[PDB]
């Protein structure tokens, strides 16, 4: 699982992997890990499907009964208040590694990281799953805060495919969803189009001098490729 | 001894339920929903008699979910709370079977909460009669159609393809009546349907009503969540009733 948010100024972009795997073999090639809480406030998902949707769901539901009787919009720190409580409360039953990000009117766009322990950390971009550990050091190299909001999912896209390129456990599409003032626009990168992956970058073309035929000199050539050579 | 509990008379009437129907004309507020072709009108009376009171605060129709609007008729606070236990019955639907509760059903489960308290002795009848409106997937094509449910405190559920629930409801049903005898009262235009509940409201209470003195409801087949109509387009039917 690879998944990350990240703020531009108006509000976020939420973008995921769509690979859920039983080790080494991937269940589902298209899963939608960007789970909507709200019209504006999506949770991203790493971990044990079965337990982050039960608590995407729960949450989706505690904050349509809220949304009603306060009569207004959900605040994002609502949403990963409530999420915090129950990835905390079970924080030893589950495997559940939480991205709530959102747009509400009063703070604008809010990302919180809420890791397994059900910490919950409100930050400018947030990093969750297997593939996370590779992007950490992509980050803090290639970001650079204040972005507009075209760049963050160009970026988040660049971003997903870097890590879903050496992760095994992370790949397929790369969805993306833009929360802001505006009209929610995700969209679905297929593989076949991906910005970055390891097989058409021009570096990785030159295969490793492995084989490498009978010579009478140590001199290094390349690999053997014919029986006849 | 009849009276003040929940048990038969030795005519077969429960006197605290038929004495909760009169707590729905006791505050002299007239409702009156309508059904039209593509969507769904309440219409409520909205009296602020002090001129201290905050129009904006004193609410009948409060939201259920985004796609049913209730109107409570009768004791507000009685109102207020069945609000509360549709809202908990629509959250508790949407977790267990994971869709939207359908008007229907929230009606017919608000309907059997309100029978058990005319069955078990010292619970008080809620004095209210709620008027639930939205539309409702019909599952031949997919089309969304306009419902309107009242539950009443006895807990009799019916659909309606118009009503009125308050202080003159009889006389605003009978304006209703004459009227469906003309037209046929779901080939109607929202503009139309509206011209024909705003003067039920007038008819009934006897006055030209303001654009003050009522709030208005919506559900349209376009635009399926329920809205508050804002009092600018509420106008534009009142000076069309007063012409016509």
């Amino acid at each position: 699982t690879t998944i990350l948010a990240v703020s531009y100024n108006g509000g976020v972009v939420l973008a995921a992997d769509s690979r859920t795997s039983s080790g080494t073999y991937v269940v589902n090639r298209a899963s939608n890990k960007l789970t909507k809480l709200t019209k504006k406030i999506y949770c991203c998902r790493s971990g044990s499907a079965a337990d982050t949707q039960a608590l995407a769901e729960r949450v989706s539901n505690y904050l349509g009964s809220y949304q009603t009787d306060i009569g207004a919009g959900v605040n994002v720190a609502t949403a990963a208040n409530l999420f915090q409580k129950m990835c905390y409360m079970n924080r030893w039953n589950i495997s559940a590694g939480i991205i709530v990000a959102g747009y509400d009117p009063i703070n604008g766009g809010s990302v919180y990281s809420i890791p397994s322990g059900g910490s919950c950390v409100k930050l400018d971009y947030a990093l969750g799953g297997s593939g996370s550990i590779f992007l950490y050091s992509f980050f803090d190299a290639n970001y650079k805060p204040g972005m507009s909001k075209s760049e963050c999912v160009a970026f988040c896209q660049r971003a997903v495919a870097h890590a879903y390129s050496r992760d095994g456990s992370s790949g397929g599409l790369i969805r993306t969803i833009t929360l802001d003032a505006d009209e929610p626009e995700d969209q679905t990168i297929p593989w076949n189009r991906s910005p970055y992956c390891m097989e058409k970058d021009p570096k990785y073309v030159t295969q490793a001098t492995q084989n490498q035929p009978f010579s009478s000199s140590a001199k290094i050539t390349g690999n053997r490729m014919s029986s006849t050579g | 001894f009849d009276k003040y509990i929940t048990v038969f008379s030795p005519e077969g009437s429960l006197y605290q339920v038929e004495y909760a129907f009169k707590a729905v004309t006791y505050p002299g507020l007239l409702t009156v929903a309508i059904r039209c072709k593509d969507a769904v009108l309440v219409v409520t009376q909205h009296l602020i008699p002090d001129r201290l009171m905050r129009p904006d605060s004193v609410t009948a129709l409060y939201e259920v979910t985004p796609n049913i609007g209730c109107c409570m008729t009768g004791r507000a606070p009685d109102g207020r709370a069945l609000v509360q236990r549709a809202r908990e019955e629509a959250s508790d639907y949407q977790y267990r079977y994971g869709v939207e509760i359908p008007i229907a059903v929230l009606a017919k489960r608000m309907g059997d909460k309100a029978q058990v308290r005319t069955q078990q002795a010292g619970l008080r009848p809620m004095g209210v009669v709620s008027t639930f409106i939205g539309m409702d997937q019909s599952d031949q094509d997919g089309s969304l159609k306009p419902q309107i449910y009242t539950v009443d405190p006895a807990g009799w559920t019916g659909g309606h393809i118009a009503c009125a629930a308050g202080k003159k409801q009889v006389e605003a049903m009978a304006f209703l009546e004459k009227r469906q005898k003309s037209t046929e009262l779901d080939a109607l235009t929202q503009k139309e349907a509206a011209m024909i509940a705003l003067a039920a409201l007038q008819s009934a209470i006897g006055t030209a009503v303001k654009a003050k003195e009522v709030e208005v409801g919506r559900c349209t087949a376009a635009n399926p969540a329920f809205q508050r109509v804002p009092n600018s387009e509420v106008e534009e039917w009142l000076t069309a009733v007063a012409e016509a």
